């Protein structure tokens, strides 16, 4: 197997869909509450506070 | 109609609750739920409200001295098996049970008589709730009661959705928000319930705009007859 480096590219490209780890695991989260938000079950207010 | 109903009650008001199903619109499993409450909400409003005035007629006979205001005894309901059907009803006015309070009885001629007077041994007295009681009745003469009448009840396992609810557009709202506070309410968490008692507030603060705006003309003032009475 050939192993990559750890850079800082790999955690966050410091956008917000970007494609680092943080990057995703936001997008991911961000996923859940768009589809409770779709709801009517959150204010936008609730959404960006959560 | 109905469909109308269901859907404003699933988006909008009804939203964030199981009934609601998130605002795709009331479940087949739900309607005997909503249909209760709206059976609830329907005669709350005819009740507090003038929104329908009805009359029946009562033909007295010789061996019948208290009349029952059920259906059984109707001219037009051939299911029942009674001997004497007393209840005069025509394709038009049928007299679905939709019976809230017995204000006014008049006579065949058209003479108004009295209603629960004591003192006057020719009035005719509501011994029940659903009872007409006529200490002197003559086979050869009728009734005209007249009562606020009820909605036409919705049965409980009604699934047409076209059955008509015949309320006016400014009282949409207001049986919205009971529906919304009764269904609210069931829930012990005291977080639903101040839902609830706000819904609540809120329909009693409908039925109060409606009321001083008297858009059914309700609360009209009558000529004034006492000076003719009083021989002025």
């Amino acid at each position: 197997v050939v192993i990559e480096p750890i850079t800082n590219e790999d955690l966050t490209t410091k956008v917000v869909d970007g494609t680092g780890i943080f990057d995703e695991l936001m997008t991911a989260a961000n996923a859940h509450l768009s589809a409770q938000w779709d709801m009517e079950r959150i204010t936008g207010t609730q959404y960006a506070e959560v | 109609k109905l469909s109308e109903l269901f859907q404003m009650l699933s988006v909008g008001e009804l939203s964030l609750i199981r009934t609601g199903n998130d605002g795709q619109g009331i479940r087949t499993q739900d309607y005997p739920k909503v249909i209760a409450q709206l059976n609830a909400g329907l005669t709350n409003l005819h009740a507090r409200f003038p929104l329908l005035e009805k009359e029946v007629i009562i033909q007295q006979y010789e061996q019948i001295s208290k009349y029952y205001l059920r259906s059984e005894f109707a001219q037009m309901n051939t299911t029942s098996t009674e001997k004497y059907k007393y209840l005069m009803d025509s394709p038009t006015e049928r007299f679905l049970d939709d019976v809230i309070r017995v204000e006014r009885v008049f006579d065949e001629c058209g003479c108004p008589l009295y209603l629960n007077n004591e003192p006057c041994c020719g009035s005719i007295v509501t011994p029940s709730f659903d009872c007409i009681q006529i200490v002197y009745p003559i086979e050869t003469n009728a009734l005209f009661v007249t009562y606020r009448a009820n909605h036409p009840k919705i049965a409980l396992t009604t699934t047409d959705l076209n059955t008509e609810v015949r309320i006016p557009a400014s009282h949409e709202k207001a049986l919205t928000y009971y529906i919304a506070s009764q269904l609210y309410s069931n829930s012990p968490n005291p977080e639903t319930a101040a839902k609830g008692v706000e819904w609540s507030q809120r329909f009693e603060a409908e039925c109060t705009k409606i009321e001083n705006l008297d858009l059914d003309n309700a609360h009209i003032a009558q000529t004034n007859v006492k000076p003719e009475m009083r021989g002025w």
